[PDB]
């Protein structure tokens, strides 16, 4: 038999076999239902379009994401995904697969336990398993040792992890993420004239943010060459016509994940909030953490973010210590090749919550040395 | 003009009887809770003496 | 007969804010005693564990 | 020096010296232009005519609104119009008296920018200043806190103020207004036989909503109780005969202040985006807000708004927690009222973008430290 | 002439005059910065709030703590507070009343010679003395012998003290205290799904840990029971509503005091950390010094510490030893009432650092024969 890999994430499902070098199901974990009336008869409309498919009919659907920030804040729109993961995307039956999914640290065990209880009674899958997407990254990267950054689209944390052995006081998380960047790139567009406020313009600012977005190395520098000089200004083709032109907005939006008082949030960047998770932990394994900073997650793509990121901590760390960034192209998909590579292992076979040890423990059982 | 004050009049009406109505379940929502307050009030203090006696002796 | 029925909704809306002023005064006094069974109750159930551990010790 | 204080607004100027309570000159923004040809000769009409007078005129004329949602759209008019107000209005020498300029949150920079642009190189005013509306409307209400809903007839915006500290990232904006009302309530008059098509019976139309609209404070009961009696019908004048009978459209229209799928819009209600932007806020100062609700704005007058507002914030705040809303009986000329108390202060002659600062800085001024 | 007993300690400030019963100027040790900007002109807000006026204005104002863990780090926020204290909560000058300072055991030599020299420059006070935290406790108790824990918010010492000789080589100091509890109340109450991230909520969290908190007699038998009951479980009414319910988190937060392995701490509890110095003393005083155990300080009033504590020292100390833990109510102020009381002896009036001895022999006096 052949495990599952299903990586929910926040907005952007990946899933497929374990043994494998890329997940084959790639989509939005969006859910539409049809805002208007529809005048047609016999046209056999369905209720709900789930996953890619309301992606192709965002003019007649509002667009609802099941999960806020790691939290799925609906299960009903959760299960429907699931269930289109499991039959359309991927095609398989889960009465004989054990499928392993993964969840952001600091995450309420309400939310944990429901996920167990719906993979058991609805799916009824045969055994499960729960696993950190810090973790994940580190198998991906072939490392053992290293503070890893995962910014994905709903949570940001770091995670220590020093010869195999992770230290949960030096754990910390952010709520900035991706879907707070597009949010202020639609606060800051209205600075030109352009208004994006409905669902549908969420994924037109999201892709002007993926394709034009980018992290300066210097934030006063560029702001006063963009003020003065014309170099910066990059244009975009709306699904229509009437481009846009985008100046220091450009990189004025991903600024925010090192100076998130943009946002109004307290917070500091991520750039501090890692040196302060490296001095949180021991003075003995300070020099391997810094030599090995891990990135991953899908929103660490913006260009010149490892750069940047370098800088600041070069600028915070002792003067006599290298500090090293380690940012593999597949920084996206590096989750799931982690956990691939772990599901692929004989010894963790033992690892698997079986059927029976959920009935007899409930499932309460997720907390337990099973992790 | 008439009708018009008329009109407003009855408008007022609408709202504050509808509000008198809110402050009526409001009544019966503070009576239970004084109620039900009291009683573990009262069974706390008998189940205290209780327990102070068995701690005299 | 517009003037007639305005004075007759005018008068039913002073009678109405009467009632509405008796009844504010009903729901501050209410409240008050509510805040007071509270106090009283969470003092009692306090009151309680600390003498429960004091006789188990 | 008797500053001079202007509210372009939308859809109505207003305009006097500081010190005072109330406008000396209050005029639609309208400017419009004769459509067919004229006979009599000698008489020399006027090739355009601007403010009151194209409403004397409305028959013979076609009417232009210079401003759609706040942003300007035909300068030119723009122009015309603070000619008009300046000259003909007020009969005052703008070369000796500051101007104060209100505008709204969230606009293209650019806008403010023409703004100073006219005043500076037209008029030549020896000083002015751009402020916000909710934070006049909030010095005219004689309050430090509370969150401040500002409905006029161009967009509508919620505006959150703790101890004169605003909260940007809680500031949300909507351009459901007056004028959309009006336009739906053209669209469900002709489905009792009266046809509204002109831009003069745009008026018409306006008055008739002015005169006769009201919200319900419920809607299906209402409904019901219309769909039943009679007692809801009342007749209106127009300018030449044929009355007309209203039934459940008089509630009907304001209805899309709380229900804005009416129009085909994605967005929620009033008292839904006044609760989201008090929870937006930190929760230390959300009491204040709650207890503080302010409102302004032409379109808050319709009779039984604030009753509806409050009984739908209490049913979507806590119910531990007092709900109060304030509409004080001069909500239309409130902003006003605090543009003149701001302008006489004696802190504020300081806050002046004089004319030479101007011309040092260039028109980019607006946004630096100086307002 | 008349004294004045200040005890900054950290996060409460609490002083007055000598010769006084209770302290007379109580408030938090806090200094608040405005984070936002301001829109209202004219009202000038002050730069800096300190003291009790920036816990209401906690929703605008970002608050930072001058002392961390006994030692001051930020030295112009520390002279602020001293001002506020001496002009505003006790309105008397300072220039002729000697001040009695107080501070912790092992503490860096740089912070009392920069505590004298602010003391005689800043103030210019006729004379001043600093006094170890625990011989004042040891004062306020009645007592001469026995030792004495001062767990406060910051640091957590335990000096042994026989028959008036303090024994140096046995005192013990620990850095867990109340501002790590509440750090650890703030990561397992996201367990529940509450999360409290700005400095603002770390008020309230606070809040929470004194008034539900407790401590449990027996950990594992409470466990079981939270586990199977529901009778632990209680509310509490956050400043905007939305009750929270707190269960097995009541007793875990005080129990990392006991068990310092659940914040990533490597020594021992403050049970152990007890009977390693009454062990490190002589053969001849270990019988008063266990029949003598002295509690203090702000954090040693959770229910039923007491009871733990001697469980814990008993199950430690020989089958044939007595043991009694002295916890007066008054525990929180008891080293203020030392020091009034110390302060108030008439051989003490020949202590004080005279502001010519501090002019002759240099900031370093106060490390040399006068204390
Ligand atoms: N090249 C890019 N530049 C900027 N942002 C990107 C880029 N690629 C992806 N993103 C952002 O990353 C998000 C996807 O994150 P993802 O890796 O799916 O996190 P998770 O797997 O936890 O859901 C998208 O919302 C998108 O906004
Ligand atoms: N008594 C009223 N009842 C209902 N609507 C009104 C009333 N008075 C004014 N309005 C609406 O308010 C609008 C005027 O808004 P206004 O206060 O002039 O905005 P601004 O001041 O920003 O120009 C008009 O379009 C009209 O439709
Ligand atoms: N009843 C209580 N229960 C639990 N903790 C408390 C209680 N009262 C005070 N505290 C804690 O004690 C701290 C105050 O300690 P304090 O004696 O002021 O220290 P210092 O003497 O160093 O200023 C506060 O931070 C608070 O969290
Ligand atoms: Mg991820
Ligand atoms: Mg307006
Ligand atoms: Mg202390």
């Amino acid at each position: 038999t052949t495990a599952l890999v299903c990586d929910n994430g926040s907005g952007l499902v990946k899933a497929g076999f374990a043994g494998d070098d890329a997940p084959r199901a790639v989509f939005p974990s969006i859910v539409g239902r049809p805002r208007h009336q529809g005048v047609m008869v016999g046209m056999g409309q369905k209720d709900s379009y789930v996953g890619d498919e309301a992606q192709s009919k965002r003019g007649i659907l509002t667009l609802k994401y099941p999960i806020e920030h790691g939290i799925i804040t609906n299960w009903d729109d959760m299960e429907k995904i699931w269930h289109h993961t499991f039959y359309n995307e991927l095609r398989v039956a889960p009465e004989e697969h054990p499928t392993l999914l993964t969840e952001a640290p600091l995450n309420p065990k309400a939310n944990r336990e429901k996920m167990t209880q719906i993979m058991f009674e609805t799916f009824n899958v045969p055994a499960m398993y729960v696993a950190i997407q810090a973790v994940l990254s580190l198998y991906a990267s072939g490392r053992t040792t290293g503070i890893v950054l995962d910014s994905g689209d709903g949570v940001t944390h770091n995670v220590p992890i020093y010869e195999g052995y992770a230290l949960p006081h030096a754990i910390m998380r952010l709520d900035l993420a991706g879907r707070d960047l597009t949010d202020y790139l639609m606060k800051i567009l209205t600075e030109r004239g352009y208004s994006f406020v409905t669902t549908a313009e969420r994924e037109i600012v999201r892709d002007i943010k993926e394709k034009l977005c980018y992290v300066a190395l210097d934030f006063e520098n560029e702001m006063a060459t963009a003020a003065s000089s014309s170099s910066l200004e990059k244009s975009y083709e709306l699904p229509d016509g009437q481009v846009i032109t985008i100046g220091n907005e450009r990189f004025r939006c991903p600024e925010t994940l090192f100076q998130p008082s943009f946002i109004g949030m307290e917070s500091a960047g991520i750039h501090e909030t890692t040196y302060n998770s490296i001095m949180k932990c021991d003075i003995d394994i300070r020099k391997d953490l810094y030599a090995n900073n891990v990135l991953s997650g899908g929103t660490t793509m913006y260009p010149g973010i490892a750069d940047r990121m370098q800088k600041e901590i070069t600028a915070l760390a002792p003067s006599t210590m290298k500090i090293k960034i380690i940012a593999p192209p597949e920084r996206k998909y590096s989750v799931w090749i982690g956990g691939s590579i772990l599901a692929s292992l004989s010894t963790f076979q033992q690892m698997w919550i079986s059927k029976q040890e959920y009935d007899e423990a409930g499932p309460s059982i997720v907390h337990r040395k099973c992790f | 003009e008439a009708e018009k004050a008329a009109d407003e009049s009855e408008r007022g009406m609408k709202v504050i009887e509808s509000r008198a109505q809110k402050d009526e379940e409001k009544m019966e929502i503070q009576e239970i809770q004084l109620k039900e307050a009291k009683h573990i009030a009262e069974d706390a203090d008998r189940k205290y003496e209780e327990v102070a006696r068995k701690l005299v002796i």
